[PDB]
């Protein structure tokens, strides 16, 4: 069933035989990673690596203890030997903490990988913090998302994601700590 | 690349693509290439031209 | 006609109503943070499918707004 067991090694032998011999090998992107998921270790007790990611930018890399993240069933939470998880998160607040002191990044969603060495990839487009949006502007546009509702699907369904990522800002931004 | 000042960067490119492109043939597959910038657009319609799309 | 997400089951791709999402909450940000949040949004490129090998139609992106939240 996986008769093909191909990798950067076996790409490296079969290359040699069907390119011309001089060319050096074409790198992969294993090459720039030394942290995989059955690589056990990486644990050390009670703050785990948090690779809070974006597309343009890195957020963190750094160790945390707890991390609470918006999964589409809710709010979820990963302490530091969590069970393998693969979850698309809603648009909600990634809680980043280290201790007494809290980091709430709002996302855009996008999904959030717990690997079984411990490793955590939040992996979500557009990740602001919730200092930098303004509590006018989103019921202020979801006064007019609750109002263009046509029967094309994809434009209902735009609609949707649009009164449902309002909505949790809404949510998001009253409920302040 | 989409200017062309830059060297032999493309080149070396398209030639790995069919240096990459030999090495997935095995069975008679299929294959659909693509370039991205207007200097992949010029160069692989020289090697591979009913493969592009 | 697909069966999936909400998204998915609308004929739109994942991709597509990711970034709708990621427009959303880029366009109710902070000033000092909204400008340069567009800089990210901008969509300036274009394509030409090309069938017997050379010939094909052009189409062209210019879009400065986002994603188009129309039908693709």
């Amino acid at each position: 069933e996986a008769a093909a067991p191909a990798g950067p090694k076996e790409f490296t032998e079969v290359w040699n035989k069907k390119a011309p011999s001089t060319l050096i090998v074409p790198e992969f992107p294993s090459n720039y990673t030394a942290v995989k998921a059955v690589g056990e270790g990486q644990v050390h007790g009670d703050a785990f690596p948090v690779n809070f990611y974006t597309p343009h930018s890195i957020l963190s890399q750094a160790q945390k203890d707890t991390v609470v993240l918006p999964g589409v069933d809710g709010y979820f939470g990963v302490k530091a030997s969590h069970v393998p998880t693969i979850a698309q998160l809603k648009p909600g607040v990634v809680e980043l903490h280290s201790g007494a002191e809290s980091e709430k990044f709002f996302v855009s969603g996008g999904f959030a990988f717990v690997h079984p060495n411990g490793v955590t990839d939040i992996c979500v487009l557009e990740a602001a913090t919730l200092d930098q949006v303004d509590p006018a502007a989103v019921k202020s546009a979801l006064a007019a998302a609750s109002a263009a509702q046509p029967t094309d699907e994809f434009e209902q369904a735009a609609n949707r994601a649009a009164i449902e990522l309002y909505s949790a800002l809404e949510s998001a931004v009253e409920a302040k700590a | 690349s989409d200017k062309g000042l830059c060297g032999g960067l493309n080149s070396n490119i398209t030639k790995y693509t069919r240096a990459t492109l030999a090495t997935t043939e095995s069975e008679g597959k299929d294959v659909v290439v693509v370039s991205i910038g207007d200097k992949g657009r010029s160069q692989l319609t020289r090697i591979e031209s009913q493969r592009y799309q | 006609a697909p069966s999936g997400p909400f998204y998915r089951v609308a004929g739109m791709s994942y991709l597509r109503y990711s970034n709708i999402c990621a427009d959303l909450l880029r366009n109710v940000l902070k000033e000092p943070f909204k400008a340069k949040a567009q800089a990210r949004q901008a969509i300036h490129f274009r394509q030409a499918p090309y069938v017997d090998g050379k010939a094909g139609a052009s189409k062209v992106y210019e879009l400065e707004n986002g994603i188009p939240k129309t039908a693709n």
